[PDB]
RNA sequence: GGUGAAAUUCUUGGAUUUAUUGAAGACUAACUACUGCGAAAGCAUUUGCCAAGGACGUUUUCAUUAAUCAAGAACGAAAGUUAGGGGAUCGAAGAUGAUCAGAUACCGUCGUAGUCUUAACCAUAAACUAUGCCGACUAGGGAUCGGGUGGUGUUUUUUUAAUGACCCACUCGGCACCUUACGAGAAAUCAAAGUCUUUGGGUUCUGGGGGGAGUAUGGUCGCAAGGCUGAAACUUAAAGGAAUUG
RNA sequence: UGGAUGGAACGAAAAA
C-alpha cells in the first residue's frame, strides 16, 4: 500500500525534476528526490588550531570555512549512518534535531 | 633512537574490534601543555607515564 | 625579510601530493609523495605516510631556504568525489609542526558549472 | 521468472514464428 | 609502493639549485607597497637567455598585502611579469578575483542571486570582461522568510549594471580603473543606483578577466615604476 | 593510478604533478524551496526579434453561442531506424585484470553503436496523484505565488512627494500543508476516496476468479524493431487486498 | 567546531 504521502520526494504538479547523481554511488537520482545535505567545516580542525596560529603569520588571521553541498542515494544515505529508519507514526515528523 | 616520556591525563573509553585497546589523552612531561590522544594495549589508569618510539601521530579517535 | 614559497597540497584519496614551488609556479621544488615513503599500495593516502613525506619535503625546503609558505589546498575535482582526502590535512599539520610559517590558506579544489558526466552509469556504482 | 523477460522471450519467439511463416509464402 | 616498479627504464646526478639564482617581482604604483616577492631560475645562459623564460610568467598576490589593510584579505591579485630590469623584474595588472570559501559564503539560499556580465574595450585598446554579482536582502521589519524577486526586478537591475559598467569604463585607460576598484567605488555606485528597484545587499563585483592586448608599449609600463 | 585487498595500464624516450596559452564537444552547478509556467511529455546563463497564454481590473460588446464525446485528428520522455554533420565526457556489444567450484555478473582499465545537431520515421513507460471531465454544497489554522483595494503604518529618495521594498486588514485564482472526523472505507487512509440501502446533477471510457494470453487468427500503419483491434480449446480452488501476533 | 567506507557466505526429497 502507500507508505508516504508525497511517496519519497517533493514532486506535485511538476512531473519531471531533472535528476541528479549519488555524490558516492554516482546513481542517478531526482533531486527532489535526493536527501540533500550541507556540509560547513572549517578548513583544519577543532585540534590542530593551536599550532597553526602559533606557527602562522597573521595573528587572528582568519580561520575561513568550507562549504559542499553532498546528495545521496537512498542506499548510500541509509548505509552511511545519516537518518536511517523510524517508526510507522514517527515518520510524519517533518522538523529537524 | 630518541624516546618521549608522556604523562596520562584522561582516559576517554575503550577501543577495537574486541575491546582490547584503550584511547588515552596524555601529556608529555617535557614541553609541557602539549596533549596528544593515544592507544594503550594493556590495562591502565589516569597519572601514569608512557614511553613512545614517536611522538608525531593522533590515533583516529571514535567519538 | 622573508622568504614564501607555495605548497598546492593534493589532498585526494588513495594517494597524497606535496611539492612546493616558486611564487611564479613554473619552478618546482621537491616534489614527494605518500607512496614512496611506504610499501603496502594500501597505506600511500595514510596520514602517518603523508606526514613522514611532509617532513621530508619541509627538509628540504629549510635546506634550500624557503621559510614560509602560502598554503592551496585541493581534492580531485571535476566530476570526482570534490572532498579532500585524509593524508593531506595530516600532512598541513605535518609540515607546519616542521618548521616552517603558514600564512592566506585558500581551497582550489576544481569545481565545474554542472560539468559533462559522471561514470558509473545511470544506475551507480552496485557492491 | 521477471514478466519483463517474459515479454521479451514472448517477443523474440513470435519474431521467429513470423519470418518461419514468411518462408513458406 | 617503492618496489613496485617492474621497470623503470622505457627504451633500457647533479643538484639543479646550484644553477639558479633568485629575482624581485616589482608591482606598478597603483598599490601600497611594492615589494611582492622572489622567484628563481637557471643561468640564462648563451641559448636560453632566461629573460625570456620570465617574459610570460604571472604571479598570484593577495590583496590585503599590497595594500596592508586587513579588510582586502580575499581580493586576489594576478600580476603578469614583462620586463626584467636587474634583479627588479617588472610586473602589471593581469586580473583580479575572489577566494572561494568568500564567494560560496557570498551565495545563501532562500533570497535570489543576480549576475552580470560584460565585455567592454578600454581607451588603451585593452578588451575587459567585468562580472558583476548581487543578492537580494530582506529589510528590518520582514517577517516572511525568503524574499525573492520578481524576475523584471532582476531584468531591470542587470540592464543598469550592464550600462554603469560600460560608461564607468568607457574613456577611461587602465590605472584609474585599478584605483577606483581598490576603494570599491563601483559597487558604491550600484545601491544608489538600485535601491529605488529593490535593496541588495552587498554588492561587491566578481573576478575581471583580461582578454586581448595591444602592442607593448615599453614607456608607458616604465611610467608606473618610477 | 584503481580497490575491501590487488592486477591489467602509463613511466629515465620524464609518467602523475606545476605554470602560460590554444582547440573541440557536452552541461547551465552553488542561487534551487513541500516555489513558478505548460494540455501532457517537459521547461533553469545574458540580450534581441516573432507570435502565444493564465490570473487580476472593468458601470465595454454578443447574447445561450455550453459540458462530455463513437468516427476522425495535433502533440507525445527515453531507447531505436535512414541519410548528412559533429563526435570532448560517459558508454548495451566487445576486449581485458580480479573474486569464485564455475562468474562472458556485480568491482577495475579501455572501447565501437549511442549520447549532441539537421531532414525525416517510430507512438510506446510505474506516460503515477496507480484517483476522467464540468457544476453545486459541507469543519477549523497558518504559510506561500500572481493581481487588485484600504490603512495619519515603517524605511529610502527630495525630512517629506508619486514610486519602489516591507507591515496590518480584505478579496479573486493557484501548488500544497497542519489538527479533527460529523461522514466514507475491508483497512491503509481521505476536505475528498464526503453530500451513496434515507440508494438518481450531466457525460465519456474500462472490468466480471486465476492461467492459457495481450498468445493465435483476420484487418490496418511502418523499410524494420513494432504499434492499434483481438479470440478460442484446455486446466485449476483457490490466486489477490489491508491489517494482527509470532 | 570532527570522520570513514571496509572481503567470502550455495542448497535442504513427498503427506500431516
Ligand atoms: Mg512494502
Ligand atoms: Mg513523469
Ligand atoms: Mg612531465
Ligand atoms: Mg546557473
Ligand atoms: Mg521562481
Ligand atoms: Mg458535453
Ligand atoms: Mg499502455
Ligand atoms: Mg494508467
Ligand atoms: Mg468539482
Ligand atoms: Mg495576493
Ligand atoms: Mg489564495
Ligand atoms: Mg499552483
Ligand atoms: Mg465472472
Ligand atoms: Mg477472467
Ligand atoms: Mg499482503
Ligand atoms: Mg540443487
Ligand atoms: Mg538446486
Amino acid at each position: 500500500p502507500k507508505k508516504r504521502a508525497s511517496n519519497g520526494r517533493n514532486k506535485k504538479g511538476r512531473g519531471h525534476v531533472k535528476p541528479v547523481r549519488c555524490v558516492n554511488c554516482s546513481k542517478s537520482i531526482p533531486k527532489d528526490k535526493a536527501i540533500k545535505r550541507m556540509a560547513i567545516r572549517n578548513i583544519v580542525e577543532a585540534a590542530a588550531v593551536r599550532d597553526l596560529s602559533e606557527a602562522s603569520v597573521y595573528p587572528e588571521y582568519a580561520l575561513p570555512k568550507t562549504y559542499n553541498k553532498l546528495h545521496y542515494c537512498v542506499s548510500c544515505a541509509i548505509h552511511a549512518r545519516i537518518v536511517r529508519v523510524r517508526s510507522r507514526e514517527d515518520r510524519k515528523n517533518r522538523a529537524p534535531p | 633512537t630518541p624516546v618521549t616520556l608522556a604523562k596520562v591525563i584522561k582516559v576517554l573509553g575503550r577501543t577495537g574490534s574486541r575491546g582490547g585497546v584503550t584511547q588515552v589523552r596524555v601529556e608529555f612531561l617535557e614541553d609541557t601543555s602539549r596533549t596528544i590522544v593515544r592507544n594503550v594495549k594493556g590495562p591502565v589508569r589516569e597519572n601514569d607515564i608512557l614511553v613512545l618510539m614517536e611522538s608525531e601521530r593522533e590515533a583516529r579517535r571514535l567519538r | 625579510s622573508q622568504v614564501f614559497g607555495v605548497a598546492r597540497i593534493y589532498a585526494s584519496f588513495n594517494d597524497t601530493f606535496v611539492h612546493v614551488t616558486d611564487l611564479s609556479g613554473k619552478e618546482t621544488i621537491a616534489r614527494v609523495t605518500g607512496g614512496m615513503k611506504v610499501k603496502a599500495d594500501r597505506d600511500e593516502s595514510s596520514p602517518y605516510a603523508a606526514m613522514l613525506a611532509a617532513q621530508d619535503v619541509a627538509a628540504k625546503c629549510k635546506e634550500v631556504g624557503i621559510t614560509a609558505v602560502h598554503v592551496k589546498i585541493r581534492a580531485t575535482g571535476g566530476t570526482r568525489t570534490k572532498t579532500p582526502g585524509p593524508g593531506g590535512q595530516a600532512a598541513l599539520r605535518a609540515l607546519a609542526r616542521s618548521g616552517l610559517r603558514i600564512g592566506r590558506i585558500e581551497d582550489v579544489t576544481p569545481v565545474p558549472s554542472d560539468s559533462t558526466r559522471k561514470k558509473g552509469g545511470r544506475r551507480g556504482r552496485r557492491l | 521468472m521477471r514478466a519483463k523477460w517474459r515479454k521479451k522471450r514472448t517477443r523474440r519467439l513470435k519474431r521467429k514464428r513470423r519470418k518461419v511463416r514468411a518462408r513458406s509464402k | 609502493a617503492v618496489g613496485k616498479n617492474k621497470r623503470l627504464s622505457k627504451g633500457k646526478v647533479v643538484d639543479p639549485f646550484t644553477r639558479k639564482e633568485w629575482f624581485d617581482i616589482k608591482a606598478p604604483s597603483t598599490f601600497e607597497n611594492r615589494n611582492v616577492g622572489k622567484t628563481l631560475v637557471n643561468k640564462s645562459t648563451g641559448l636560453k637567455s632566461a629573460s625570456d623564460a620570465l617574459k610570460g610568467r604571472v604571479v598570484e598576490v593577495c590583496l590585503a598585502d599590497l595594500q596592508g589593510s586587513e579588510d582586502h584579505s580575499f581580493r586576489k591579485i594576478k600580476l603578469r611579469v614583462d620586463e626584467v630590469q636587474g634583479k627588479n623584474l617588472l610586473t602589471n595588472f593581469h586580473g583580479m578575483d575572489f577566494t572561494t570559501d568568500k564567494l560560496r559564503s557570498m551565495v545563501r539560499k532562500w533570497q535570489t542571486l543576480i549576475e552580470a556580465n560584460v565585455t567592454v574595450k578600454t581607451s588603451d585598446d585593452y578588451v575587459l570582461r567585468i562580472f558583476a554579482i548581487a543578492f537580494t536582502r530582506k529589510q528590518a521589519n520582514q517577517v516572511k522568510r525568503h524574499s525573492y524577486a520578481q524576475s523584471s526586478h532582476i531584468r531591470a537591475i542587470r540592464k543598469v549594471i550592464s550600462e554603469i559598467l560600460t560608461k564607468e569604463v568607457q574613456g577611461s585607460t587602465l590605472a584609474q580603473l585599478t584605483s577606483k576598484l581598490i576603494p570599491e567605488v563601483i559597487n558604491k555606485e550600484i545601491e544608489n543606483a538600485t535601491k529605488d528597484i529593490f535593496p541588495l545587499q552587498n554588492i561587491h563585483v566578481r573576478k575581471v578577466k583580461l582578454l586581448k592586448q595591444p602592442k607593448f608599449d615599453v614607456g608607458a609600463l616604465m611610467a608606473l615604476h618610477g
